[PDB]
């Protein structure tokens, strides 16, 4: 309920049929045909996860959709499964080395799945009646648990005695504890019990007493990615490292020793390997380094497959001299499989631009719907979608419900593409500040 | 040793006694002046067999890094009466 | 209880030492404080039911 | 009397209700198509509906484009949030520059929460914990008076606790909140300041008012306060320290997971009516200065679901983009980002436009300038510049002062013009000697 | 007071300007410039005025001809709880600070907040105190008394003042200052009593003392930043302070200024060498002049028509068009040979130096020929050579000896170019044989 329109929003996966074959818009993916269906290959290499550290690169000109291809990828892999979509300039850090961030990327897409067994009892405490051991070991205990509809008696032990001292439990706390792993939790206090105290604490919490049975049984499914092993495993308090970001460049011994437990705990079946897919958008945004990282680390067993987007001709690596194809060194193209995208045509364009105004609930005229598309296929696509909006905006401030053409046609006056500033600028160079720091700001000579 | 020793840049607020109290309990916080410190063992043991405190129940202490040698225990140095031999040269002859 | 000058009536923030007379400010003090006769002192306070001298 | 920047004459856009741009209105003369431009953009940023807009000003110097922007922040008013921005601040030595930029597009985004502040005020008569065991206090029973009368309160434990760090007697004033529960002693009472005739303890007098005051308020967070609220390298952000931590700590690199909490139980709260959410504006200027590396991150980001309408500003020609050798581009942005980009043009001025800033920045600085001198200084503002026109009119109103006179004439203008030296006088003058100047 | 030695600007004590602003030919001791003290007597108005924030100036003129010392005439000028801050252009680049954040310290540090309070204090002179201890120590109660040279009292100690007298050991004959609230007592040292010496202080005990505090907003955004206590105002590790807590900053002190209980005192920041500043620190001083809580700006530069730092081309003053045309240009000129000589004599009264006419003169033409800076450099080694010849005059002999021992610029860099074989080049060659 957060999320509010994006530019992406009205991609809700691959359109596909069962056969991998894609329909001609389906799922809001319009035209594309062998790219998306190379991307569904892709899709179903990962979903049979038996095949470790492959790369592939989407080339494609600007406004093509590399970027709306790999996030229908992801949003036809579903939940529960790692995606890792991180630009390249996310790399470069101060206190970390971009190989280590770089395996952080790896280690973050690719995951581990942990079946919970949880028989909880979720109640609001009545009395605490202590039993009073004459040694002291052994203290037992009986708990008067409560919710609105039964209520019972327990049996406790000395820790869980301790338990409930080392955090401050009264009457009328609603906690829950389980049998078999002996978790405690301190919910809060139940409201019923809130006009007893007639100033509140300072951390306590009013939450509402539970409904139903006392005691039950529910079973989770976990996922953890390694990259979290690898955090929680550093530090004696490491948890609070998967949420500052400050990890610090892990050490080798503690990912390889994480990754023989993890086989063997594949072994012995307590845990399932869930494969993933990490995006590096922009990847000509990357030292040789990086480069040279990425191909000698996608032969390990525990690799994602890498899908990268890039849409450089042949201009130079960074950190080179040389130019290359796609701004790529031949060593990472030689280890890759690339999609290529083309441009689209009037009919495209007029059906994504259809489904960008279905989006935004703007309503497009026919009229309007044909100067956009001529608008697009003029300049470019996505300032004909940005035009939509504002479009809507110049509609609503004449009192109209949908746009006309002259809406759009004020739209189109109002704000100015890529082409006419540099012909607007181009026709008067003395106003704006040149390369070499010369300015006239004098009106009249 | 060092040359200066400094204690922090008093704060000092005119007619506020809750800026004293506050600067008082932050200097000298009793868990943590506690913890860096020990408790003498007369107080120790009126503490666990007379009034019946537990053991666990008592405030942690002893956790003051251990110096080095006696010697490193304090800047301030003793003049050494051996030195005063070896100070002048027609005395250590 | 709330203390008060003794020959003034207003808030008695001094004591003198000598007399046990408590007085106001400054000009009080030196105006009829310390050129106070002998005997009139234990006079004031009666007022305040501390004659002391019996 | 209030001070005068560069940009208080300004108040906003001054737009008519049907869009249309008066001519001389909001502190604004000309300009009428940038200002109907940004007028469709805060009708767009108060749809509260889309994310990730993006719109560069392009224009001269000196051609009103941060002027533009402050029109905007104020349009949309206090309540929305707004976060003018540098270019140059991004490149930090403590967290990475893409890191920065994800802060600011944190920042831009802000929350609304209704919260009531219930108090308690008065001296304590009476304190008395009783026990209840099952050494540990079930409950105290305290009660406070004031001049309007007295109440008793039932307290917990951890406010009993509270009570006893402030070091709280019989006979002192405090402040007890009920929601929060922070307890602080204001002083002892007036009535037992005679118990000696010399002590430390402050006598503070006896509240005038009720013992209990109620009263609601509205708290302007941002989504950027909550991260770093939960995100604390060395925790402790809750308690009152005068002095500081022993370890400084660093800005740190927050991670997405955080975000994605974050952003769910921001909306677990939205969803039941306690908060609301208030996207808003993110400016920078002179995005000139911006390096290659972040307008890839602002490609990569500027696509997601919460991003804020980010208003760029750039006066550059055919410029070579930073951090490059051979990318020539407009006004110095990539042209991948200015595809997502939607460009407004600012256009210069001309005799008479001059003319009326140049009264109006009269006028609101509160100097009074003769029609001659106003007509010197609009031709002396074609000349030289605007800027060294807005700026001189004040050393004129002072040399009038030292005068005693109030009005600003023509013998004024040439003293403050001999005085003082434009960028083209001073660079004739720096080109003909030799001797550094 | 504090250590102040002879500095290169110590005989400067403001503008010589008259109600007017019009300046004296010599006043104050400076001489000479009367367009830029002109100007500057306009800032220093300007300043002194408070309604204008976040105007810049720049004075630029020729190497040796007084922009700093112009500086340090407004500097003098302002008077004392009006901020002023004074840095390089090289001490913004931190290995710990970014450069925009340091930038915006050095503009935070110059605008100062006015705030008056009052407190009662207690100040006298200590006849004796007497204290009983009680069979073990439960409580104790003691009476006190102190006197003024007008005022004579008794008072009753509770607990804390016996403990806070006893702590710092309070005897008889002390005079000791006693504030009531925060039960805090200072010695202010021992009284006249023959048995450190301070004066009986006057009477009237329980007085009201006003003292008007002056704290920079600098202070105020470390102190709100709960992270950093006010020790960070003195060891300098702030370590980029967040923004929402200067914009909370700059509402409260807004809300201050409304309600009455404060008043803004605005002030001038004086950055020396601001060429030597890169192209985004001053595309931040672009754009940071224009807040409503920003200083007046003074730039002092002398490179002309240089390289800008961080770019590859040139422009006038070291400085981009944008930034010249957000400032206004204060220009300095040269010295002729009686400006040179009566900033010469000036020089020489305050170093405690007697110089003969001719002596005088002969120095006052070596700053005509040589930069300024060199004769005043020259006076007191001259002085020092006329005492190592017993003589408490500097003579003309003593003149030339230091013309003959101690080299100028012109003399040393013709002795390089007439021997350069023996130094070192660019390329690193030296011949250091001196035969064959
Ligand atoms: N196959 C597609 N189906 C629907 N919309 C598309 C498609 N490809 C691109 N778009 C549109 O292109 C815009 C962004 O394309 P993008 O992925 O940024 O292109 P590129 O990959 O060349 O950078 C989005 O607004 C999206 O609506
Ligand atoms: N249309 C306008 N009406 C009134 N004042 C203006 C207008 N345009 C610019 N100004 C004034 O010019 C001053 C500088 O403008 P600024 O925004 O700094 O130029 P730039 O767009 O180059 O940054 C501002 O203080 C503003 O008050
Ligand atoms: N008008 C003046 N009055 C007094 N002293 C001056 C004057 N002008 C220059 N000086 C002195 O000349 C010396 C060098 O001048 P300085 O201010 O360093 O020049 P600049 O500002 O160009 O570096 C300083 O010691 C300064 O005191």
């Amino acid at each position: 309920s957060l999320s509010l329109i994006a530019a992406h929003s009205h991609i809700t996966g691959l359109g596909l049929d069962e056969n991998l074959q894609p329909r001609p818009t389906s799922e809001g993916m319009v035209g594309q045909l062998q790219a998306r269906r190379a991307a569904g290959v892709i899709l179903k290499m990962v979903q049979n996860g038996t095949i470790a550290g492959r790369a592939v690169l989407v080339a494609g000109p600007p406004s093509t959709g590399k970027t709306a291809l790999a996030m229908g990828v992801s949003q036809s892999l579903g939940k529960d499964v790692p995606f890792t979509a991180i630009a390249g300039s996310e790399i470069f850090s101060l206190e970390l080395s971009k190989t280590e961030a770089l395996t952080q990327a790896f280690r973050k897409s690719i995951g581990i799945k942990i079946k919970e067994e949880t028989e909880l009892i979720e109640g609001e405490v009545v009395e605490i009646q202590i039993d009073r051991s004459i040694t002291g070991g052994h203290k037992q205990g009986k708990l008067t648990i409560k919710t609105t509809d039964m209520e019972t008696i327990y049996e406790l032990g000395n820790k869980m005695i301790d338990g409930l001292t080392k955090e401050k439990v009264l009457a009328g706390d609603v906690i829950s504890i389980d049998k078999a792993s002996g978790k405690i939790t301190k919910l809060g206090r139940s409201f019923a019990r809130s006009r007893d105290y007639d100033a509140m604490g300072a951390d306590t919490r009013f939450v509402q007493c539970p409904e139903g049975e006392l005691q039950k049984r529910k079973t989770v499914v976990h996922t953890v990615s390694l990259h979290e092993i690898d955090v929680i495993n550093s530090r004696t308090q490491g948890f609070l490292a998967l949420f500052t970001g400050d990890t610090g460049e892990i050490r080798s011994e503690v990912r390889d020793q994480i990754n023989t437990k993890v086989a063997e705990w594949k072994e012995e079946g307590k845990a399932e390997i869930v494969p993933g897919v990490l995006f590096i958008d922009e990847v000509h945004m990357l030292d040789i380094e990086c480069f040279s990282f990425i191909n000698r680390a996608l032969e390990d067993e525990f690799a994602p497959i890498v899908m990268m987007a890039t849409n450089r001709g042949v201009s130079k690596t960074r950190g080179t001299n040389y130019k290359s194809p796609h701004g790529l060194p031949l060593d990472l193209l030689d280890r890759s499989i690339i999609i290529t995208t083309k441009s689209y045509n009037e009919q495209e364009i007029k059906t994504i631009l259809s489904i960008r105004a279905q989006e935004e609930e703007v309503e497009l005229s026919s009229d309007a719907l044909d100067l956009l598309t001529k608008t697009g296929v003029e300049t470019s696509l996505r300032y004909s979608s940005n035009l939509i909006s504002v479009a809507q905006q110049i509609a609503m401030k004449r009192k109209n419900n949908t746009v006309e053409v002259e809406d759009v046609k004020r739209a189109y006056l109002l704000f100015l593409d890529s082409a006419r500033s540099v012909k607007y600028v181009q026709e008067n160079e003395s106003q704006y500040i040149d390369d070499q720091g010369n300015v006239q700001i004098s009106i009249a000579k | 040793h060092p040359n200066v020793s400094a204690p922090p840049v008093t704060i000092e607020v005119l007619g506020s006694s809750h800026v004293t109290n506050s600067i008082n309990n932050e200097l000298f916080d009793p868990l943590i002046s506690q913890a860096l410190s020990d408790i003498p063992a007369i107080t120790q043991y009126n503490m666990h067999v007379k009034k019946g405190i537990p053991v666990e129940d008592f405030p942690k202490t002893g956790l003051f890094p251990e110096p080095l040698n006696k010697n490193f225990s304090s800047n301030i140095s003793m003049p050494s009466m051996d030195r005063f031999i070896t100070e002048s040269a027609k005395l250590r002859k | 209880a709330k203390k008060y000058c003794d020959v003034t009536g207003l808030k008695g923030f001094y004591k003198s030492p000598t007399n046990n007379i408590r007085y106001h400010n400054a000009e009080i003090y030196q105006l009829i404080v310390k050129p106070m006769a002998p005997g009139v002192d234990q006079e004031y306070l009666k007022l305040r039911g501390a004659n002391f001298v019996l | 009397v209030t001070r005068t920047a560069a940009h208080t004459h300004i108040k906003g856009l001054g737009l008519d209700e049907s869009g249309v741009a008066k001519r001389v209105e909001g502190g604004f003369v000309g300009q009428i198509e940038a200002r109907e431009a940004c007028g469709v953009i805060v009708d767009l940023i108060k749809a509260k509906k889309m994310s990730g807009r993006a719109i560069l000003l392009a224009g001269g110097p000196s051609t009103g484009k941060t002027a533009l922007a402050l029109a905007i922040s104020q349009e949309l008013g206090p309540k929305v949030p707004f976060c003018p921005l540098v270019g140059s601040e991004l490149y930090s030595v403590e967290v990475k520059k893409t890191e920065t930029l994800m802060e600011n597009f944190r920042r831009a985004i802000g929350l609304r929460i209704k919260e009531t502040k219930e108090v308690y005020e008065g001296e304590v008569t009476e304190l008395t914990p009783e026990d209840a065991e099952n050494k540990t206090i079930s409950h105290v029973i305290v009660g406070l008076k004031s001049a309007k009368g007295t109440k008793t309160l039932r307290l917990d434990p951890t406010i009993y606790e509270s009570i006893q760090r402030e070091k709280v007697s019989i006979g002192d004033v405090i402040y007890i909140e009920a929601n929060t529960g922070a307890v602080k002693r204001v002083g002892r009472s007036d009535a037992y300041a005679t118990e000696f005739d010399l002590e430390t303890e402050e006598y503070v007098p006896l509240p005038k008012g009720e013992v209990h005051k109620k009263k609601e308020i509205v708290q302007d967070v941002t989504l950027h306060d909550l991260d770093v609220a939960n995100a604390r390298p060395q925790g402790g952000q809750d308690v009152i320290s005068m002095m500081g931590q022993l370890l400084k700590p660093k800005k740190t690199e927050i991670t997405e997971k955080l975000r994605q909490e974050v952003n769910k139980v921001v909306a677990k709260y939205i969803d039941q009516g306690v908060a609301e959410l208030i996207p808003g504006v993110l400016f920078i200027d002179e995005v000139n200065m911006l390096d290659i590396e972040i307008f890839t991150y602002l490609n990569k980001a500027l696509e997601s679901n919460i991003a804020p309408v980010v208003v760029l500003a750039s006066n550059r020609g055919m410029t070579t983009v930073r951090g490059t050798e051979d990318v020539i581009s407009p006004h110095g942005v990539p042209p991948d980002l200015i595809d997502r980009l939607l460009i407004v043009r600012t256009l210069p001025y001309d005799k008479d436009e001059i003319r009326t800033i140049i009264e109006r920045r009269a006028t609101v600085e509160r100097l009074q300038v003769e029609s001659s001198a106003l007509d010197l200084l609009a031709t002396m503002g074609t000349e030289t510049s605007l800027r060294y026109a807005l700026q001189l009119l004040a050393p004129c109103g002072i040399l009038a002062q030292t005068s005693n006179r109030k009005e600003i004439v023509v013998n004024d203008v040439n003293e403050a013009k001999l005085l003082f030296l434009d960028a083209k006088r001073s660079t004739k003058i720096l080109e003909t000697s030799a001797n550094y100047l």
